[PDB]
RNA sequence: UUAGCUAGUAGGUGGGGUAACGGCUCACCUAGGCGACGAUCCCUAGCUGGUCUGAGAGGAUGACCAGCCACACUGGAACUGAGACACGGUCCAGACUCCUACGGGAGGCAGCAGUGGGGAAUAUUGCACAAUGGGCGCAAGCCUGAUGCAGCCAUGCCGCG
RNA sequence: UACCCGCAGAAGAAGCACCGGCUAACUCCGUGCCAGCAGCCGCGGUAAUACGGAGGGUGCAAGCGUUAAUCGGAAUUACUG
RNA sequence: AAAAUGUUCUACA
């Protein structure tokens, strides 16, 4: 507080670790699902989260979401995550990104197509 | 052939669950000619409730009737032992597991050869422990706990046995452990099949 | 003139620096392997990231002896140390791609012809 | 949670050396020099003008453009030269790629395009020296993947439909 | 080439996200702690403005969302403070 | 004098 004393130790300033760090910085990283299961969210909700266990090009090896209804993902497939943590599953840091690489886009799905890689559906 | 209903971790409606769907399997069985026997079988709380049960099936009708039930097991009923609990989605496991092993025939092989630490002239120049080894198993076994060759071979012939012996508790005791893994490893998600109501009216 | 115990060099890049003779191929009881004679070792010492690794068993063709070779007018050429070219246990092909040291006439022939080829000299 | 570091080290004399001062180097002498105002060691990093943010103070940052530095396959070395210890010079050694008649040779896109690879991801093997600038030349002119342009991409800003 | 002039004809040219609170914008149907959503608080176990579709609406618009990253909000290292 | 434990989510601006 005093000056003298900021003099000796200036203001330390909090150092902030990132909650993506397998993304190193990177928006998404391509990765290959070691495996592909389902999980319990934790209380107080109740569901098969959908997940896999993704091996990145970065040699991180960590679980991400799968999100919107019904996918293709199997061992091997090789998908794109893009980080954003699903709260209810501990330690599941990491999106799979709808429409990327294997991944398909979210069938008969109409609005917020754009976030489960749904092509525009012609009439 | 060796089903195994479980549970897994749901409460005592699961249990509820698991003595309803035997009872089905029980029924469709009977309708397609399979036989159904039970060989464990725990239970829960109540009496009616079976917290896991084994099942022995037979023919090959039986590997239609175990693909069909083979998988998570869904019952759709409000809970009769919490009234308003509001879950209502008790889950099922059925799994085979095939449990089975062979008995590997008496084909014993005797080989009778001096002794490991001697201890004296003569027993340094007699051949006494005996050697023994089961054909198409893979025990071999020493026995010199004895004066002399015939106690050893005896001893041997008891020995043999033993190992097949514990061959067989550690065959069974990792089918024990199977069994429970399966207890940990039913996702209370995809069902096979869904039963609804308190009296399982579909299938 | 190599018996098992023998340390040879290692005339190749498979990643070994030094071998040891375990077994002379090719015939009961027999004591030495010259150049030209492939022969069993294990590996003593490699390199960090190398194609072979410390403690392997595989196969070697000799391809330089201390006691050297004799030509048929009686001439004899000698080689400071002992060396060897590894080779795969069942193929007999080197592991390395590139030979160190030169090596001899002993070793024109189709077993070891792309030896020969990727020899710096041969005397 | 690196506290001691330093022997050409610190200084002096003299000789040598440099375009030039100088432990720059050498011989001898002295025993110093740096360090809590953080030496040494370890990790990270090109620096700046600036950029982003922020009311500001600050925090973060250094892509583009411009100044400086450093590097030019890796490690060294000098030569030539006003200027280099020199991207498209030399010599040596090394790794890799290639040629070979097996004796021996060749090469270096972190120039512009482009290819493979890596990657979430970043473009054409374009046109022209007309302009600006540069080298050489008396000049004409030649050369110039600098540069001017064009291609591709909503990548951004702005305008319009 | 810019730019200008003429010709034809509304022709050739609208999507993306969101609509429980924060936060502008709500209803119906489907579903029934399932499927799913989620930045947080939290939604979903039959009357769901929160899931999915539709109608409507809101915000932006040749862009719109998401992710990553920095600062801000954070007076949450406070010299200002 | 001695007296241990306790099931579950719970609705209501
Ligand atoms: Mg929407
Ligand atoms: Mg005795
Ligand atoms: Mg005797
Ligand atoms: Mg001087
Ligand atoms: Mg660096
Ligand atoms: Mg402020
Ligand atoms: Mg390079
Ligand atoms: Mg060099
Ligand atoms: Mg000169
Ligand atoms: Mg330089
Ligand atoms: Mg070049
Ligand atoms: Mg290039
Ligand atoms: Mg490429
Ligand atoms: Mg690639
Ligand atoms: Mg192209
Ligand atoms: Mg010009
Ligand atoms: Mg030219
Ligand atoms: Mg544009
Ligand atoms: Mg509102
Ligand atoms: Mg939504
Ligand atoms: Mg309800
Ligand atoms: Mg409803
Ligand atoms: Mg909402
Ligand atoms: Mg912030
Ligand atoms: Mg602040
Ligand atoms: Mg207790």
């Amino acid at each position: 507080a005093t000056v003298n004393q900021l003099v000796r130790k200036p203001r330390a300033r909090k150092v902030a670790k990132s909650n993506v760090p397998a993304l190193e910085a990177c928006p998404q990283k391509r990765g290959v699902c070691t495996r592909v299961y389902t999980t319990t969210p934790k209380k107080p909700n109740s569901a098969l989260r959908k997940v896999c266990r993704v091996r990145l090009t970065n040699g991180f090896e960590v679980t991400s979401y799968i999100g919107g209804e019904g996918h293709n993902l199997q061992e091997h497939s090789v998908i794109l995550i893009r980080g954003g943590r699903v709260k209810d599953l501990p330690g599941v840091r990491y999106h799979t990104v709808r429409g990327a690489l294997d991944c398909s886009g979210v069938k008969d799905r109409k609005q917020a197509r754009s976030k489960y890689g749904v092509k525009r559906p012609k009439a | 052939i060796l089903l195994q209903l479980s549970s897994a971790q749901g409460p005592e409606e699961c249990c509820l669950a698991v003595r309803k769907a035997l009872d089905r399997l029980i029924k469709e069985a009977t309708r397609q000619d399979v036989a159904v026997t039970v060989l464990e079988t725990e239970t829960g709380r109540y009496s009616d409730t079976l917290r896991s049960a084994l099942i022995s099936l037979d023919g090959d009708n039986a590997w239609a009737l175990s693909e069909s039930w083979c998988g998570t097991i869904q019952w759709i009923c409000p809970s009769p032992y919490r009234p308003h609990h509001g879950r209502k989605n008790w889950f099922l496991g059925i799994g085979r597991f095939t449990a089975d092993e062979q008995e590997q025939s008496d084909a014993i092989r005797y080989e009778t050869l001096r002794s490991s630490g001697p201890g004296g002239q003569h027993v340094n120049k007699t051949d006494s422990a005996v050697r023994a080894t089961h054909l198409a198993s893979g025990i071999s076994v020493k026995v010199q706990s004895e004066r002399s060759q015939h106690a050893n071979k005896r001893l041997a012939r008891l020995l043999i046995a033993w190992k097949l012996e514990q061959q067989q508790q550690e065959n069974s005791a990792a089918l024990k452990s199977q069994r429970r893994m399966f207890h940990h490893q039913i996702e209370r998600g995809n069902p096979r099949r869904t039963f609804t109501g308190m009296a399982f009216i579909e299938g | 003139m190599i018996q098992e115990q023998t340390m040879l060099n290692v005339a190749d890049n498979s990643g070994a620096r030094r071998v040891m003779c375990i077994k002379v191929l090719g015939g009961s009881h027999r004591r030495y392997a010259g150049v030209g004679d492939i022969i069993k070792i294990t590996i003593k010492e490699a390199i960090p990231r190398g194609k072979v690794k410390k403690g392997d068993v595989l196969k070697a063709v000799v391809v330089r002896t201390k006691k050297g070779v004799r030509r048929p007018d009686g001439s004899v050429i000698r080689f400071d140390g002992n060396a060897c070219v590894l080779l795969n246990n069942n193929s007999e092909q080197p592991i390395g791609t590139r030979i160190f040291g030169p090596v001899t006439r002993e070793l024109r022939s189709e077993k070891f012809m792309k030896i020969i080829s990727l020899a710096p000299e041969v005397l």
